[PDB]
């Protein structure tokens, strides 16, 4: 089976956080803690439920009972936003979870930029419509487009956020011919965020 | 000179308890334990006497948590595992 | 200064084969059991194989079984890892981990791992167009259908700096896709010449789009 994760986790500084890992009889085994920043190596943080190797903060603590392990940041700072995974050599095939992305508060809501087919690419027959996402705050964002206002789901390319220091930024593309560009009134680019939804739109009418 | 020798008196010493794969569990021995061995406190000695034999009048259930290390499987496993180590309070020569 | 260093990654074609090296520093190299782990794009950790201090135990995911071969040499302070059949699933940065303890499945040091991109796909330069709006404005660059990654996005050749950003590369099909935008002020354009500049290193390829209000 799958060692469970909630896949982000949103804290206020100085407050503690709490990431959870669930699995099958899991404190019958040694639950590990590794925190990864992007482009790095992962770090343990905690081994064996509950011990700090030696260079980890106090602020760091974990424990594992019945079929859950909690990593416990007490004091969360900037500097402990990173991706958290914890890990055990159990019965079931995963040794790793499937890691919680700690993000410190405030939020920021995603800003829209939206690009229409160029004339280059329409000469080509074709419409790449662009959605540039940014400034956005925890990480998990969903994209959905829209042709008119019925629901497009074909040609639709969302790429995985990255961290452009404080903030989180990515890209949505909706590829039409030209023909199915100049066809529809209009064409929106919808994001939702927190629960918020964002939208922009382009029309093939000017 | 030699030095007369003393007799190894009816009372409690600490020895070395394996953990044996037997015991515990008895699915198959292919199987680790860590630590291998514990100190545990046990009776032994003479008794002057003849007839007699040194025995524990009373014991005591101490349990430990020690780790699984299963070697024959898919991947390795390190599970925990609770062993009851007996230990001996008080010795006497009893008549047998 | 302990240490583990990771070789070997490179491009490869679907059914291919490639060796994986790590070399170890610092320490008693053969005393200690070792792992690999890999990750995915995006995605998060995943055990590969492990290896006893002496060689004597090997130990496979299920998602790599009878295609990859975990082995150590200790006289070289050398850990390697032998993939074939590779899938394009088998995409990752493959890391190289010590396990402190023989009874310990906790991973001590990491090097600071290898990328291995397997894929059919052929090096194909981008195909770039200007993006132009429909006190700043924002202008763009869609660079469409390369392969392999990276690309290079610059502006203005490098005079254009504050308010560029180069959004992350999407997958397409077999080949990647990117947008980047700058923010210039309103009175610098189209007074004044904007241009995207794009190199695809892979395919030795360069070319400039000048964006033209249209």
């Amino acid at each position: 089976y799958e060692l469970t994760q909630p896949p982000s986790v949103s804290v206020a500084p100085g407050q503690t956080a709490r990431i959870s890992c669930s699995g099958d009889s899991l404190g019958s085994y040694f639950v590990h803690w590794y925190q990864q920043k992007p482009g790095q190596a992962p770090v343990l943080v905690i081994y064996d439920d509950s011990n700090r190797p030696s260079g980890i903060p106090e602020r760091f603590s974990g424990s594992n009972s019945g079929n859950t392990a909690t990593l416990t940041i007490s004091g969360t700072q900037a500097e402990d936003e990173a991706d958290y995974y914890c890990s055990a050599f159990t019965h079931n095939s995963d040794v790793f979870g499937g890691g919680t992305k700690l993000t410190v508060l405030p939020k920021s809501t995603p800003t829209l930029t939206v690009f229409p087919p160029s004339s280059e690419e329409l000469k080509e027959n074709k419409a790449t419509l662009v959605c540039l996402i940014s400034n956005f705050s925890p990480s998990g964002v969903t994209v959905a487009w829209k042709a008119n206002g019925t629901p497009i789901t074909q040609g639709v390319d969302t790429s995985n956020p990255t961290k452009e220091g404080n903030k989180f930024m990515a890209s949505s593309f909706l590829h039409l011919t030209s023909d199915q560009w100049r066809s529809h009134n209009s064409f929106t680019c919808q994001v939702t965020h927190e629960g918020d939804t964002v939208e922009k739109s382009l029309s093939p009418a000017e | 000179i030699a030095e007369p020798a003393m007799i190894a008196e009816c009372k409690t010493r600490t020895e070395v308890f394996e953990i044996s794969r037997r015991l515990i569990d008895r699915t198959n021995a292919n199987f680790l334990v860590w630590p291998p061995c514990v100190e545990v406190q046990r009776c032994s000695g003479c008794c002057n006497n003849r007839n007699v034999q040194c025995r524990p009048t009373q014991v005591q259930l101490r349990p430990v948590q020690v780790r699984k290390i299963e070697i024959v499987r898919k991947k390795p496993i390190f599970k925990k595992a609770t062993v009851t180590l007996e230990d001996h309070l008080a010795c006497k020569c009893e008549t047998v | 200064e302990v240490q583990l260093v990771e070789s070997g990654g490179g491009l490869v074609q679907p059914g291919g084969s490639l060796r994986l090296s790590c070399a170890a520093s610092g320490f008693t190299f053969s005393s200690y059991a070792m792992s690999w782990v890999r990750q995915a794009p995006g995605k998060g950790l995943e055990w590969v194989s492990y290896i006893s201090d002496d060689g004597s135990l090997k130990y496979y995911a299920d998602s790599v079984k009878g295609r990859f071969t975990i082995s150590r040499d200790n006289s070289k302070n050398t850990l390697y890892l032998q993939m074939n059949s590779l899938r394009a699933e088998d995409t990752a940065v493959y890391y190289c981990a010590r396990h402190p303890y023989w009874y310990g499945g906790q991973l001590d040091l990491w090097g600071q791992g290898t990328l291995v991109t397997v894929s059919s796909a052929k090096t194909t330069p981008p195909s770039v167009y200007p993006l132009a709006p429909g006190s700043m404005v924002t202008l763009g660059c869609l660079v469409k259908g390369y392969f392999p990654e990276p690309v290079t996005v610059t502006w203005n050749s490098g005079s254009l700096s504050s308010g560029v950003h180069t959004f992350p590369a999407v997958l397409q099909s077999d080949l990647y896709t990117l947008s980047s935008s700058v923010t210039v002020p309103s009175s610098t354009w189209p007074s004044e010449t904007v241009t995207c500049n794009v190199a695809h290193p892979a395919s030795s390829t360069k070319v400039d789009k000048k964006i033209v209000p249209r």
